[PDB]
C-alpha cells in the first residue's frame, strides 16, 4: 500500500495523478513534508532532489527529471541546441539569439524593426532570446488562421519516451503581415488530432502521420537523447520521471519546427482523464505495481 | 559501569524479587551465587547488576528496603532469597499504612538515612557508577512516599548520575485502598522533578492483558507481576547482555528524552505468556513485530494510535535474520509513518541479543515514549479530584502534618504534565 | 623525509585506525610484532615507510599513531588484540566513562579532563619525528567523543602545531547502522569548530559503504568489520603516496593544493573500484578504462550524490596494480565524451593521475576480492554539498522543537552554540552554491 | 589533450592530463572551557538550593 506525498497544489495534471492513486485503494497521502514516501509529486522550482533515494527500505520516485530545465528554459534551450554536438546547428529550430539586458520579421515582441526588439528586452531587466517569426505558416482553412501543436510526451524511470497520441492544435480565431491573431470552427478555439487529419487529408491531399507527426517525432526523439545522459536516472539513488509538452509549428508546406518544450504543463480537458491514467499505469505503477502512447525507440 | 538497585515496599520487593530470579536465570546463576552457565556473554557484563564475590560467587547490587518487616521476609524465604546481601534488608518495624505522608514524611524519615547508608557503602566499590534503578509502586506508603523521598534523597547526594525506576500505576481493577490516587499523584509530581527515565507499568493493563489476551478469569498479583518480570527483563536485555549497542542508562535517557519531563515509557513485551504454560511454536519475527507494538501488549492503559511516538526503542532476543528484523521494523515505521514525529527524524532504533529469556525462543520487548501516556495520567488525575474537590479521605494526611496546597501543586503540576504531551501530539 | 602522526578519536577512529594499520602492516611487510624483515636500516631510515612508522633499536615497527576514546571498552580490544606489540602502551588512551552521544557532554564536560593529557601523548611522538608534516584525524561525526573531543583536539593542535597540516576522515552519519538521535547536532556542531582548523577532510557516508558492502560484497547484513575494511582500502590508496616512492601527493600540504583551492570548500570526494567479492569465483578482469569509468558511477562513491549536477575544481586518479599512463589517457579521451564534467572557469578542466604499480592489498580471508589493478577518484565536486543539506535539514527539524537540547545546555552549552553553528552550515551551503551555478 | 610533469620510478609514474585550460589562542580556547563550567556549577549549584528548601 504505497505512500506519496503531494507539493505542487496548482499541477493541474498530477492532481488526477494524486485523485487517481488514492482510490485504487492501495495508494495513501502523507503530509508534505513526511520522508516516507515512495513516490513524490514535487514542487516546480527548488524541488529539493538532493534529498530523495536516501530512506531505507523505502524505494522513491518523483515526478522531476533533474536538469530537464536545460529543455525548457528559453534562454537555457537555444544553449543547448547549439552547443552539444548531437543538436546540429539541425532544420527544425527557428534561428534564436540570446540577449542580456543591462525578410527580417522576429519575435522576442515581435517586429521586422531591430530596435524595437533591443529595447523591448532592455526595458525589462531579465534576459530574452529573439527567434526568426515564422512569416509563412500554415493558415488553416476556413480563416487563414495561426495555430500551434502540443504533443504532451511522458518519459519513465528507465528512459523510455512515451508519446502521448492525443494531440491538440491552439488555433488563431486572420494572419496579415501588419498580438492579435498571431500568438495562440473548433470549440475551446482548440481542434484535435482527429479532425485536423481529417482537414489534412481533403484540403491537402496527405495525412497526419507523413505530413507532420514524422517529424515531431524525429524531435521529440532527438531532443530527450540529447540530454539522456545529464540527466538520466538510471544508476541513481532515486528515479524520475516527466510529463513533458513539446510545442511545435508546422510552417506553409508542411514543416514541423519546434517552439517551446514546457516541463510543467497542463493538458487540454478532453484528454485529461485518458492522459492522467496513461501516467499511472507507464510511470508510477511500473515501479509501485491498447496502450495511448507510441514509444519513440532510440 | 555498576548499576544500584533499590526496591521499596511491597509491591517493590515482590516484582524486585522477581526481576533478581528471572535475570539471575538468564545469567546463570543458582540462588547459591553459583555461576553455572552455558554461553560467557552471561558473563561479559555480569558486574553491571552483580557485585563479584569471594570465592568467585556473585550478589546482587541490591538494597531491600520497606517500613514493615515481613515482605521482606517472605523474600528471605523464597528460592533466591538467599543470594540477596544480608545486610541490604534495611527496615524499620512500623509500616506505612498505604499513606504516602505517613513513609514520605514521618514513618519514613525515622528510617531514611538507614537506607541510604547502605546505598552509599555500594557506590565505593563501583568503577564508574551508572546511576541507580528503583522499582516500587506509586498508590501504597512506603514504596510511593518513601520511594520518593529516597531518590529526591539520593539525587542529593548523586547529583549526576542516572535515576532510573519501574513504578506500578495504581488502577481500580487491582486495588488496595481508595487514597490511592493521592499517592500516584503525589509521587508523580516527584517522579517528574528527579527521575531521568520510569517506566510506568500500569496494574490497569496487567489485569485487563490477564483477563482478556491471556484468558485468566481470575488474576492475581503473582500473574501481574509475571508480565512485570517478563517485561523488565526485556528493557533491561541491553544493560546486561553484549552486543552492538553496548547500551548504557545515560545514553538510554539522551537518546529517549526530547524534553526532559517527557520521560515516562509504555513497555511492551510480546508474545503475550501465561505463568507455567508453555506454548511450543515460537513467533516469525513478523509477528513479534506487529505483536510488540499492538496496543494489546503494552503494559499502560493507553492505545498508542491516539498520540504519537517521541521515540522508541526495540529489543528483539532470539536467532533470527537481523537482515529480516531491519525489513520488519522498517515496515511498521513506512506503513504507519503518521503516528511518529516528523521533527525527531530515524527515532526508532533497534538492537538485538542472542540470548532469549527462559521458556520462549523468541521474544521482543517494546520501550516507547509516545505522547499517549498522558491518557494514564488523565485517569490517575480525574480519580484525583474526584475525591479532592469533595476533600475526602484527606484526614489521613492533614493528620501527619501536610496542607491541602501540597496536593493542589502535586495536582497543579500533574496536569501540566499532560499539558505538555499534548503539545507535542500536534506539532 | 618527513613524519605524520595519525589521531583516531572515539570508537569510530580506534576501529577504522586498527583497520588500517592492519593493512597498512600487509601492505609494508610488518609483522604484528613489529619486526620488518624487508628494513636493513635496523633502527631508522629516512625511507618511505618512516612516514608512518618509527624504528626500535630492537627493530620494531611502531605506528607513529594515537588511540583515545572517552570509554576503556574500544581501545582495550586494541590492546589484547593481534596487533598489540605494534603499539607501545601510551599511545593508546581510555577514559572510564564516555560522553553519550553528546557533542557538549565529550568537549566540554569530560574533554575538558582529558584534553592535557592527550596534547601531551601527541608531543611525544612529534618529539621523535624529523619534521612533522602533520595529523591524519580519524573520528565520526555522529559520536559524542567522535564529535566533541575532535574539535576540542583540533583547536588545540592549530595553537600548539600551528606550523603543520590537518587532514581529516570523518564518518558521515546515516541510520542504518546509527546508533544515536542526535548525529545531526553532533555533526553541525563538530562541523562548525573544526572547519577553520582542518586543511582537508575526507567524508565517507556510511550509507554508502553500507550499500557498496550489500551489492557489491553481496553481504546480507553489512558489519562494521564489513565496512571499516573497506574504508582503509579507500584510506590505504589515499595515503599510499605518502608511504611509498612516488611524485603525487608526496606530503600532507599537497592535498590542500590539489584538491582545495577555496579553503572552506575542502571536502573532496572519494570513489573507489572495484570493490569485487572474494566468493565470486570466474571474476572477469576490469580494465584501465573500465574502472577509471567506475569512478563516474554514482554508486561507487563514498557520499551519495550527482557530480553531474555540480562543477569540479580538482581531480586526482590514484591508480594501483597493473596500468600504464597510455591507457590512462584512452579511458579519459573517452570518458570526457559520455559524461557530463563540467569544471569552473577558473579550473583548469584536468586530471592528476599517480600510478604505484604495488598492485591492492586485500586482508586474507576478508571479503574484498584480489584484483590486478584499481582506482581511487578523489574529486572536490560541489555537489557534495548534497550531503551538507541532508544533514542540515535532519538538524533544522528537531533543532525547530528544540528537542534534546537540554542535554547539551546542562553540559554548559548554551542554545547559541546551536544556531550559531548552523549559520556557519548555511554559509557553507552558499559558498558551495555560488561556486556551482 | 596534453601530457605534464610525467614522472616515474621503480614503484609506478605519475603525470596530468589537461582537457582544456581556464577562462583562538591557548588563552581563549580555555577561557570558554571555562563559562562552560561555570555554568554547569551554576545550574547544578541551583538544583542542590532548590533541594535544600
Ligand atoms: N564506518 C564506521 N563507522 C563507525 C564505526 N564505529 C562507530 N561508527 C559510527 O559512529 C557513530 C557514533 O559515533 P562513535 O564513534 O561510535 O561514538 P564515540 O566516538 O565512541 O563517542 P561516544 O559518544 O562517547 O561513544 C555511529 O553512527 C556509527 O555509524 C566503525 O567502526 N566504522
Ligand atoms: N519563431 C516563431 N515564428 C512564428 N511564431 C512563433 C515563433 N515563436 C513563437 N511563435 C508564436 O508566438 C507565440 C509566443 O508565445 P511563447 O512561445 O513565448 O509562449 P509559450 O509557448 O511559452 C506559452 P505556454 O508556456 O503556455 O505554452 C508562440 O506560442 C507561437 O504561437
Ligand atoms: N502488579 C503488582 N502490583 C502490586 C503488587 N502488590 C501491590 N501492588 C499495587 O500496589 C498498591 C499497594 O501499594 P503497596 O506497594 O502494597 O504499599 P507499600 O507497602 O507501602 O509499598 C496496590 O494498588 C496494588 O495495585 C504486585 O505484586 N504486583
Ligand atoms: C530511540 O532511539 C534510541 C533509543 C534507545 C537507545 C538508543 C537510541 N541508543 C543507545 O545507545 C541506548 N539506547 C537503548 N538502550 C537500551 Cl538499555 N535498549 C535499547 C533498545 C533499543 S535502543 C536502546
Ligand atoms: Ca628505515
Ligand atoms: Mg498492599
Ligand atoms: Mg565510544
Amino acid at each position: 500500500m504505497y505512500t506519496f506525498v503531494v507539493r505542487d497544489e496548482n499541477s493541474s495534471v498530477y492532481a488526477e495523478v494524486s485523485r487517481l492513486l488514492l482510490a485504487t485503494g492501495q495508494w495513501k497521502r502523507l503530509r508534505k513534508d513526511n520522508p516516507r514516501f515512495n513516490l513524490m509529486l514535487g514542487e516546480r522550482n527548488r524541488l529539493p532532489f538532493g534529498r530523495l533515494g536516501h530512506e531505507p527500505g523505502l524505494v522513491q520516485l518523483v515526478n522531476y527529471y533533474r536538469g530537464a530545465d536545460k529543455l525548457c528554459r528559453k534562454a537555457s534551450l537555444v544553449k543547448l541546441i547549439k552547443t552539444s554536438p548531437e543538436l546540429s546547428e539541425c532544420t527544425w529550430f527557428p534561428e534564436s539569439y540570446v540577449i542580456y539586458p543591462t525578410g527580417n520579421v522576429w519575435i522576442a515582441l515581435i517586429s521586422s524593426e531591430a530596435s524595437e526588439l533591443l529595447d523591448f528586452i532592455d526595458e525589462q531587466g531579465q534576459v530574452h532570446v529573439i527567434q526568426k517569426y515564422l512569416e509563412k505558416p500554415l493558415l488553416l482553412e476556413p480563416g487563414h488562421r495561426k495555430f500551434d501543436i502540443r504533443s504532451w510526451v511522458l518519459v519513465d524511470h528507465l528512459y523510455n519516451i512515451y508519446l502521448y497520441r492525443e494531440g491538440v492544435l491552439r488555433t488563431s480565431s486572420p494572419y496579415n503581415s501588419a498580438k492579435t491573431c498571431h500568438l495562440t470552427y473548433e470549440e475551446g478555439n482548440e481542434m484535435f488530432f482527429e479532425e485536423f487529419n481529417q482537414y489534412l487529408m481533403d484540403a491537402l491531399n496527405t495525412t497526419l502521420e507523413n505530413s507532420i507527426l514524422l517529424q515531431i517525432k524525429h524531435i521529440i526523439r532527438s531532443c530527450l537523447m540529447c540530454i539522456e545522459p545529464a540527466i538520466s536516472t538510471k544508476h541513481l539513488h532515486y528515479q524520475s520521471f516527466q510529463l513533458f509538452g513539446f510545442d511545435f509549428m508546422v510552417d506553409e508546406e508542411l514543416k514541423v519546427w519546434l517552439i517551446e518544450v514546457n516541463g510543467a504543463p497542463a493538458c487540454a480537458q478532453k484528454l485529461y482523464a485518458e492522459l492522467c491514467q496513461g501516467i499511472v499505469d507507464v510511470a508510477i505503477s511500473s515501479v509501485f505495481p491498447t496502450s495511448i502512447f507510441i514509444k519513440l525507440h532510440h | 559501569r555498576e548499576i544500584v538497585h533499590i526496591q521499596a515496599g511491597q509491591c517493590g520487593n515482590q516484582i524486585g524479587a522477581k526481576f533478581w530470579e528471572v535475570i539471575s536465570d538468564e545469567h546463570g546463576i543458582d540462588p547459591t551465587g553459583s555461576y553455572h552457565g552455558d554461553s560467557d556473554l552471561q558473563l561479559e557484563r555480569i558486574n553491571v547488576y552483580y557485585n563479584e564475590a569471594t570465592g568467585n560467587k556473585y550478589v546482587p547490587r541490591a538494597i531491600l528496603v520497606d517500613l514493615e518487616p515481613g515482605t521482606m521476609d517472605s523474600v528471605r524465604s523464597g528460592p533466591f532469597g538467599q543470594i540477596f546481601r544480608p545486610d541490604n534488608f534495611v527496615f524499620g518495624q512500623s509500616g506505612a499504612g498505604n499513606n504516602w505522608a505517613k513513609g514520605h514524611y514521618t514513618e519514613g524519615a525515622e528510617l531514611v538515612d538507614s537506607v541510604l547508608d547502605v546505598v552509599r557503602k555500594e557506590s565505593e566499590s563501583c568503577d564508574c557508577l551508572q546511576g541507580f534503578q528503583l522499582t516500587h509502586s506509586l498508590g501504597g506508603g512506603t514504596g510511593s512516599g518513601m520511594g520518593t523521598l529516597l531518590i529526591s534523597k539520593i539525587r542529593e547526594e548523586y547529583p549526576d548520575r542516572i535515576m532510573n525506576t519501574f513504578s506500578v500505576m495504581p488502577s481500580p481493577k487491582v486495588s488496595d485502598t481508595v487514597v490511592e490516587p493521592y499517592n500516584a499523584t503525589l509521587s508523580v509530581h516527584q517522579l517528574v522533578e528527579n527521575t531521568d527515565e520510569t517506566y510506568c507499568i500500569d496494574n490497569e493493563a496487567l489485569y485487563d492483558i490477564c483477563f482478556r489476551t491471556l484468558k485468566l478469569t481470575t488474576p492475581t498479583y503473582g500473574d501481574l507481576n509475571h508480565l512485570v518480570s517478563a517485561t523488565m527483563s526485556g528493557v533491561t536485555t541491553c544493560l546486561r547482555f553484549p552486543g552492538q549497542l553496548n547500551a548504557d542508562l545515560r545514553k538510554l535517557a539522551v537518546n529517549m528524552v526530547p524534553f526532559p519531563r517527557l520521560h515516562f515509557f509504555m513497555p511492551g513485551f510480546a508474545p503475550l505468556t501465561s505463568r507455567g504454560s508453555q506454548q511450543y511454536r515460537a513467533l516469525t519475527v513478523p509477528e513479534l513485530t506487529q505483536q510488540m507494538f499492538d496496543s494489546k501488549n503494552m503494559m499502560a492503559a493507553c492505545d498508542p494510535r491516539h498520540g504519537r511516538y517521541l521515540t522508541v526503542a526495540a529489543i528483539f532476543r532470539g536467532r533470527m535474520s537481523m537482515k529480516e528484523v531491519d525489513e520488519q521494523m522498517l515496515n511498521v515505521q513506512n506503513k504507519n509513518s503518521s503516528y511518529f514525529v516528523e521533527w525527531i527524524p530515524n527515532n526508532v532504533k533497534t538492537a538485538v541479543c542472542d540470548i532469549p529469556p527462559r521458556g520462549l525462543k523468541m521474544s521482543a520487548t517494546f520501550i516507547g515514549n509516545s505522547t499517549a501516556i498522558q491518557e494514564l495520567f488523565k485517569r490517575i488525575s480525574e480519580q484525583f479530584t474526584a475525591m479532592f474537590r469533595r476533600k475526602a479521605f484527606l484526614h489521613w494526611y492533614t493528620g501527619e502534618g501536610m496542607d491541602e496546597m501540597e496536593f493542589t501543586e502535586a495536582e497543579s503540576n500533574m496536569n501540566d504534565l499532560v499539558s505538555e504531551y499534548q503539545q507535542y501530539q500536534d506539532a | 623525509m618527513r613524519e605524520c602522526i595519525s589521531i583516531h578519536v572515539g570508537q569510530a577512529g580506534v576501529q577504522i585506525g586498527n583497520a588500517c594499520w592492519e593493512l597498512y602492516c600487509l601492505e609494508h611487510g610488518i609483522q604484528p610484532d613489529g619486526q620488518m624483515p624487508s628494513d636493513k636500516t635496523i633502527g631508522g631510515g629516512d625511507d618511505s615507510f618512516n612516514t608512518f612508522f618509527s624504528e626500535t633499536g630492537a627493530g620494531k615497527h611502531v605506528p607513529r599513531a594515537v588511540f583515545v576514546d572517552l570509554e576503556p571498552t574500544v581501545i582495550d580490544e586494541v590492546r589484547t588484540g593481534t596487533y598489540r606489540q605494534l603499539f607501545h602502551p601510551e599511545q593508546l588512551i581510555t577514559g572510564k566513562e564516555d560522553a553519550a552521544n553528546n557533542y557538549a557532554r565529550g568537549h566540554y564536560t569530560i574533554g575538558k579532563e582529558i584534553i592535557d593529557l592527550v596534547l601531551d601523548r601527541i608531543r611525544k611522538l612529534a618529539d621523535q619525528c624529523t619534521g612533522l608534516q602533520g595529523f591524519l584525524v580519524f573520528h565520526s561525526f555522529g559520536g559524542g567523543t567522535g564529535s566533541g573531543f575532535t574539535s576540542l583536539l583540533m583547536e588545540r593542535l592549530s595553537v600548539d602545531y600551528g606550523k603543520k597540516s590537518k587532514l581529516e576522515f570523518s564518518i558521515y552519519p546515516a541510520p542504518q547502522v546509527s546508533t544515536a538521535v542526535v548525529e545531526p547536532y553532533n555533526s553541525i556542531l563538530t562541523t562548525h569548530t573544526t572547519l577553520e582548523h582542518s586543511d582537508c577532510a575526507f567524508m565517507v557516508d556510511n550509507e554508502a559503504i553500507y550499500d557498496i558492502c550489500r551489492r557489491n560484497l553481496d553481504i546480507e547484513r553489512p558489519t562494521y568489520t564489513n565496512l571499516n575494511r573497506l574504508i582503509s582500502q579507500i584510506v590505504s590508496s589515499i595515503t599510499a603516496s605518502l608511504r611509498f616512492d612516488g611524485a603525487l601527493n608526496v606530503d600532507l600540504t599537497e592535498f590542500q593544493t590539489n584538491l582545495v583551492p577555496y579553503p572552506r570548500i575542502h571536502f573532496p570526494l572519494a570513489t573507489y573500484a572495484p570493490v569485487i567479492s572474494a566468493e565470486k569465483a570466474y571474476h572477469e578482469q576490469l580494465s584501465v578504462a573500465e574502472i577509471t569509468n567506475a569512478c563516474f558511477e554514482p554508486a561507487n562513491q563514498m557520499v551519495k550524490c550527482d557530480p553531474r549536477h555540480g562543477k569540479y575544481m580538482a581531480c586526482c586518479l590514484l591508480y594501483r596494480g597493473d596500468v600504464v599512463p597510455k591507457d590512462v589517457n584512452a579511458a579519459i579521451a573517452t570518458i570526457k565524451t559520455k559524461r557530463s564534467i563540467q569544471f569552473v572557469d577558473w579550473c583548469p578542466t584536468g586530471f592528476k593521475v599517480g600510478i604505484n604499480y604495488q598492485p591492492p592489498t586485500v586482508v586474507p580471508g576478508g571479503d574484498l576480492a584480489k584484483v590486478q589493478r584499481a582506482v581511487c577518484m578523489l574529486s572536490n565536486t560541489t555537489a557534495i554539498a548534497e550531503a551538507w543539506a541532508r544533514l542540515d535539514h535532519k538538524f533544522d527539524l528537531m533543532y525547530a522543537k528544540r528537542a534534546f537540547v537540554h542535554w547539551y545546555v546542562g553540559e554548559g552549552m548554551e542554545e547559541g552554540e546551536f544556531s550559531e553553528a548552523r549559520e556557519d552550515m548555511a554559509a557553507l551551503e552558499k559558498d558551495y552554491e555560488e561556486v556551482g551555478v | 589533450m596534453e601530457v605534464i610533469e610525467l614522472n616515474k620510478c621503480t614503484s609506478g609514474q605519475s603525470f596530468e592530463v589537461i582537457l582544456k585550460p581556464p577562462s583562538p589562542s591557548l588563552e581563549e580556547i580555555q577561557k570558554k572551557l571555562e563559562a562552560a563550567e561555570e555554568r554547569r556549577k551554576y545550574q547544578e549549584a541551583e538544583l542542590l538550593k532548590h533541594l535544600a528548601e
